[PDB]
């Protein structure tokens, strides 16, 4: 059984935000006893919701559970900076729970900001090994969501990149990398590479010329 | 059947 | 206040077997039921099992992907629950927490379990240089287990550094730094990056240059 959040979501603070939560095998009902689980930076786990619409205790008032159509829902009424944070819902199934993919709770607490994105080519050193890394680095961007997209003489990659989870920085900014992993004889063979970074519907991006 | 329904401390 | 707090963790190979335990205070243990739940990159939240009250004869439920591997138990004389893992896989890899009341509003800090058949492995290091500030990186590939240190100028280069998650990518793990220093002060200035691995007793030093 498969239960579906929604990635990510961005709201400035005091506004209401309502996150949702499905089961792959029909409406999710009381039965279901959804729960909502907060992660916060370092592997912080609390609960939220339990049984629904039952808030865990010292819970802010703030929180509560619902089900909305054939959905558990977790609504957010005057969300708070502190709100900044992963949200996971859980589903019961008789005897066995069903965990979703968690929802990443954007709540603007500073301006935003672009990622600076910066690419390096593969060194000398590496390459005598038959094999070719470019590393693409990215930092201080806010919202901490961004899509990275590597192209090679233009046409899109599908294999040997690897990306980062955003990780916060002191300043509450975030980062990421990717990689791109080739053969030497791959990267010998183009003369274009490019890491693409889209954040918030704008994209910045890093390109060598080989 | 139900989870843990007991109410926290 | 009440507190959960794992302990057991460690790394061990495919086909290895060990036990997690997790103290529970400042609440009633014996009045709930308690979980492990893991988290995993490559999966996120993962139920594992679940064990009820005396009162139920300590019954238990166990995930599809666990069971007859995986065996939760607890003694309240301790107020702990416990997990022994055995015939460990690599995908059993991942962060695990106990967790209970209501029904997950209580979660230990996590205990990692890595499975892993990688044996030691000192990460080849390799300068990243450019393809009035200027960015400098080191690439630390290939190397088994985490952690690894990184500094550059020893330590002198405080400011304007990044250092970025490891990634696994072929049994081995990689992970990046990188500097922002002045233009002005490279390459007429030494940058170096220091790269240790505690685990292969490995210290090097890798300058940049200019390509
Ligand atoms: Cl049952
Ligand atoms: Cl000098």
């Amino acid at each position: 059984i498969v239960v579906t959040q929604e990635s990510a979501l961005t709201t400035s603070p005091g506004e209401t935000v309502t996150l949702t939560c499905r089961s792959s095998t029909g409406a999710v009902t009381t039965s279901n006893y959804a729960n909502w689980v907060q992660e916060k930076p370092d592997h912080l786990f609390t609960g939220l919701i339990g049984g629904t619409n039952n808030r865990a205790p010292g819970v802010p008032a703030r929180f509560s559970g619902s089900l909305i159509g054939d959905k558990a829902a977790l609504t957010i009424t005057g969300a708070q900076t502190e709100d900044e944070a992963i949200y996971f819902c859980a589903l019961w199934y008789s005897n066995h729970w069903v965990f979703g993919g968690g929802t990443k709770l954007t709540v603007l607490g500073s301006e935003k900001s672009s990622p600076s994105v910066t690419l390096f080519p593969p060194s000398s050193e590496e390459l005598e090994t038959n094999k070719a890394t470019l590393v693409c680095t990215i930092t201080d961007f806010y919202p901490g969501v961004v899509t990275v997209d590597w192209k090679v003489d233009g046409t899109p990659v599908t294999q040997g990149m690897e990306t980062t989870q955003p990780s916060k920085q002191s300043n509450n900014k975030y980062m990421a990398s990717s990689y791109l992993t080739l053969t030497a004889r791959a990267w010998e063979r183009h003369s274009s590479y490019s890491c693409q970074v889209t954040h918030e519907g704008h994209t910045v991006e890093k390109s060598l010329s080989r | 059947s139900a989870p843990d329904t007991r109410p926290a401390p | 206040q009440v507190q959960l707090q794992e302990s057991g963790g460690g790394l061990v190979q495919p086909g290895g077997s060990m036990k997690l335990s997790c103290v529970a205070s400042g609440f009633t243990f014996s009045n709930y039921w308690m979980n492990w739940v893991r988290q995993s990159p490559e999966k996120g939240l993962e139920w594992v099992a679940e064990i009820r009250l005396k009162s139920n004869n300590y019954a238990t439920h166990y995930a599809e992907s666990v069971k007859g591997r995986f065996t939760i138990s607890r003694d309240d004389s301790k107020s702990s629950v416990y997990l022994q893992m055995n015939n460990l896989r690599a995908e059993d890899t991942g962060i695990y927490y106990c967790t209970g009341v209501g029904q997950f509003a209580y979660w230990g800090q996590g205990t990692t379990v890595t499975v892993s058949s990688a044996k030691t492995t000192p990460p080849t290091v390799y300068p990243l240089a450019p393809g009035s500030m200027v960015t400098l990186g080191c690439l630390v590939k290939g190397y088994f287990p985490e952690p690894v240190t990184v500094t550059w100028n020893s330590g002198s280069l405080a400011s304007g550094v990044h250092t970025f998650p490891a990634v696994l990518q072929s049994d081995l793990y990689t992970l990046s730094s990188s500097v922002t220093v002045p233009s002005s002060t490279w390459p007429s200035e030494t940058v170096t990056c220091n790269v240790a691995h505690p685990a292969s007793s490995t210290k090097v030093d890798a300058k940049i240059v200019p390509r």
